[PDB]
RNA sequence: CGCCACUUCAUGGAAAUAAAUCACUCACGAAUGUCUU
């Protein structure tokens, strides 16, 4: 009741500077996370955003997310916003056009997760997750690994000539953990995944400033791909109910789109938000 | 798997061309310099065109329709023959023989060839007289600029639109409404979450019988005419294929030649000293239109003096 | 990525030592656009295609382009000289013979993460010590 | 920290010599982006590459960000003259000389914690220098 | 009318630029001002 986790699906490329220089290629960069270095959003971010959807609903609002900035009235907010970690990646193959690619460590994250924050339908997801990744350790044995789910997705060269799929007939996967994660999923090796996912290998897209149609300015910005799945916690923190129920059937409405992040007049930042389905 | 890209059976199109293009091969060559003036070379290059340029589009297409299911209602304009070029500028070459020397503008997820938002915006804020920045190296072309570009935007916005008459401050405080969601200044205006212009990205929509990508050549000939030519083989959208723009406008207000919000003009409507002269309102459709036209005039994309990238209504 | 003061040191010896930077502190100013295009085709098209376009002798630019692919030799030599024992173990810290073509040693060597980290590593700093110069 | 009166007084004598104020006690708009802009440059990137990037002559910029980087060096040499010279002492008391560029003093003179110390603090005191002054 | 092909396969420019750099609130509140031998 208290706890909820929201998965959030990207329908365009999304950047959410970090803000920080680079000297490199890329001059704008994401947001990364601060223990596990992968793509995410800060839940200041997320927060900002959401508040920024439901700013007409003056009192859902102040009920939830608090007093505006400098109102006469400091009011605390009551909803607990978390951040938002990577819990899927598309990634270019030969076979199809693109794979939802996940880490086993970003599996065993989103397990303790579930675990420690007590999610509302937690219980089944962490049994059948938990199964998956043993049996995917068992089949590993140590080694890399990048696992298909899909008889027909057996050699695709996710990305990279040196990452190949190999489809491990012993393991399943569940219908659920399938919507959950993504259709065409790969079950990547850290090392794979952390290749695929940085820096270097992100998706940059190259933008310059005309004067009179010449060029002034050129950069590259870096973004998250389009039809990324992330995964962020909701805390009920004794909110009113009928204010709750309002946010989460606007929040979880399929006509619902929500921007975050930067570059909005451009179409970037713009998600579909989904409650965790039961299993 | 050869046409008919979908979902199913394909190879992501930016990945063959970025990726995939350059792979390493038994017995290609293009390290030396016999190995990329070879026939082999030029052989493993053009097989690996010829892969790119097999796809076609469905009009059904399942992208398509998320796309359109996601972003609403497209503008479907279709190309005509120089081609149609985006991202031009990014680097793929090497120097051999039978390879894409220019760059393209592919989606990462999808691989669709596709023009980003950015590009649609820059070139319709192009057309509007403050779109250049007041600099010191621009100074001199400023008054010219948009003086040129605000009789365009006069007589487009009277044709689009019920508006009589325009005036340059209301020019300007529509597209900076418009384009910088602000006052010309750097003033805010309190707008809600609707009143709010986006320009989402262009996608290729349908290649009706056909691929959708064809290969060009520009073969530019040096100041020195007793010299041999260049020839720089590119990838173009082809002629004949339908590209489906999406925007979120909404409606303008324009109250004393000032931008006003939605709340603001019906409080405005409400009083008594409301002139009706004052008040013009252009519409998202009339903005739609608006757009249409300066896509037909001049085109996106890049080489658009030479011609690439001139649409025509679907 | 943060580039070490070491490896401007590396650079700054590298691009004296091929013949980018004169002995009066200046260098040809085609080389900045070089190196910065050698960034972008690193991040755009792939390491190898970057590699074999800038290794190219047989040029109609302006400039010798390859002396910045040299450059990059002599930078990832300095900084393999410098890896410790436990990073030999894991890294390759064998050096790059003089006359060996750079691209066809990244394609025996394979594709790895360790070559690619390191040449961007050395583009990005032979951008910062060519900013500490001036353009003729 | 506490705002540092004698390292204010530095930088409002470093900002009149470098000629970024003019004669009325006015400077260019630009400036305050650049101070402020080059403390989070030197946490983000590292100490040497900001030296870098904001003492490059020659670029693409609405004003001389080079003057910053000179304000800076001016700053730290009064700081090095009010050093106590005493023994079981870690400041170094030289001098950067007027013909040396601060990328090159700090990529010969490293182990540089105390020329990092110096220059957060130089920047923190052109920061809070720079707002008794107007902005054009 | 017959017979017959060679040549050329990227250079130059732009490689980030401005705006905001913390704002508001709280800055001590209550008890004890002598008590027991």
């Amino acid at each position: 009741m208290t706890t909820r986790m929201y998965v959030i699906n990207t329908l365009s490329n999304m950047h959410v500077g970090s803000g920080e220089v680079n000297y490199g290629v890329i001059a704008n960069l994401i947001q990364r996370d601060s223990v596990t270095n992968l793509p995410n959003i800060n839940s200041s971010g997320l927060k900002g955003a959401i508040r920024e959807y439901f700013k007409e609903n003056e009192d859902l609002v102040r009920e939830l997310f608090g007093s505006a900035p400098r109102d006469e009235k400091t009011l605390p907010g009551k909803v607990r916003f978390f951040e938002a970690n990577l819990l899927s990646m598309p990634v270019r193959s030969d076979k199809v056009p693109f794979l939802m690619a996940i880490s086993d460590e970003v599996l065993q994250e989103l397990i303790t997760k579930m675990k420690f924050f007590n999610c509302e339908e937690a219980t089944q997801y962490i049994s059948h997750l938990s199964t998956l990744l043993d049996n995917i350790k068992t089949q590993a044995q140590g080694t890399d690994f990048a696992y298909v789910f899909d008889p027909l997705l057996q050699g695709a060269i996710i990305e990279e000539v040196s990452i190949r799929a190999t489809c491990p007939s012993h393991i399943p996967l569940q219908p659920s953990l399938k919507k959950l994660l993504g259709d065409r999923l790969v079950i990547l090796s850290h090392k794979y995944f952390s290749i695929l996912s940085d820096d270097n290998h992100l998706p940059v897209l190259s933008r310059n400033n005309l004067e009179n149609g010449q060029s002034a300015n050129l950069w590259y910005e870096q973004v998250l791909p389009r039809y990324s799945r992330l995964y962020f916690m909701l805390m009920d923190g004794n909110a009113q109910s009928e204010y709750l129920k309002k946010f989460r059937d606007t929040l979880c409405t399929p006509s619902t789109i929500i921007q975050i992040g930067a570059n909005a007049s451009i179409g970037y930042g713009y998600c579909q938000i989904s409650e965790l389905s039961p299993f | 798997m050869p046409k008919n890209y979908t979902l199913q059976n394909a190879s992501n199109l930016g990945w063959l061309f970025y990726k995939d293009y350059y792979r390493q091969e038994p017995n290609v060559d293009f390290i030396s310099t016999q190995g990329k003036e070879s026939d082999t070379t030029a052989d493993f290059f053009r097989k690996t065109n010829q892969r790119i340029t097999a796809y076609q589009l469905n009009s059904e297409s399942p992208l398509v329709a998320a796309f359109n299911n996601h972003f609403g209602t497209p503008l479907q304009l279709k190309t005509i023959y120089p081609g149609l070029i985006t991202g031009s500028g990014l680097p793929h070459q090497t120097g051999s023989k039978g390879e894409f020397k220019l760059g393209f503008q592919f989606d990462y997820t999808t691989g669709l060839p596709y023009i980003p938002g950015s590009s649609i915006k820059g070139t319709l804020r192009s057309m509007f007289p403050f779109s250049l920045k007041d600099k010191g190296s621009t100074k001199r072309i400023l008054p010219e600029y948009r003086k040129e570009r605000m009789e365009y935007i006069r007589d487009l916005i009277i044709e689009v639109t019920n508006i009589n008459e325009i005036s340059d401050t209301e020019i300007q405080a529509l597209e900076y409404a418009i384009f910088t969601n602000s006052t010309p200044s750097g003033k805010t205006i309190e707008f809600s979450l609707e009143e709010k212009d986006v320009f989402y990205d262009a996608f290729v929509a349908d290649s009706k019988d056909g691929v959708m990508l064809s290969d060009d050549y520009i073969t530019p000939h040096g100041e020195n005419p007793l010299k041999d030519p260049k020839p720089i083989l590119f990838l173009k959208i082809r002629p004949d294929v339908t590209i489906n723009f999406y925007f979120k406008l909404c409606t303008t207000h324009l109250y004393k030649e000032k931008v006003c919000s939605s709340k603001q003009i019906e409080e405005i409507k409400k009083q008594n000293d409301f002139s009706s002269s004052d008040y013009k309102m252009i519409t998202a459709h009339q903005k739609r239109n608006l757009f249409e036209k300066i896509l037909l005039c001049i085109g996106i994309g890049a080489k658009t003096n030479i011609g690439y990238g001139q649409l025509k209504k679907l | 990525m943060k580039i070490s003061k070491k490896q401007i040191e590396y650079a700054i010896e590298a691009l004296r030592a091929n013949n980018i930077i004169t002995n009066d502190n200046q260098y040809p100013k085609v080389f900045k656009g070089y190196i910065s295009s050698f960034g972008a085709a690193v991040i755009q098209s792939g390491l190898i295609p970057a590699i074999i376009f800038f290794e190219n002798e047989d040029n109609d630019a302006n400039a010798d382009r390859h002396k910045i692919i040299g450059v990059l030799k002599d930078i990832i030599n300095a900084m393999r000289q410098q890896y410790t024992v436990t990073d030999a173990t894991i890294l390759v810290s064998s050096q790059i013979p003089a006359n060996y073509s750079m691209a066809q040693y990244i394609i025996e060597h394979g594709n790895t993460d360790q070559l690619l980290k390191e040449i961007t590593e050395a583009a990005v700093a032979m951008k910062l010590a060519l900013r500490m110069y001036k353009s003729e």
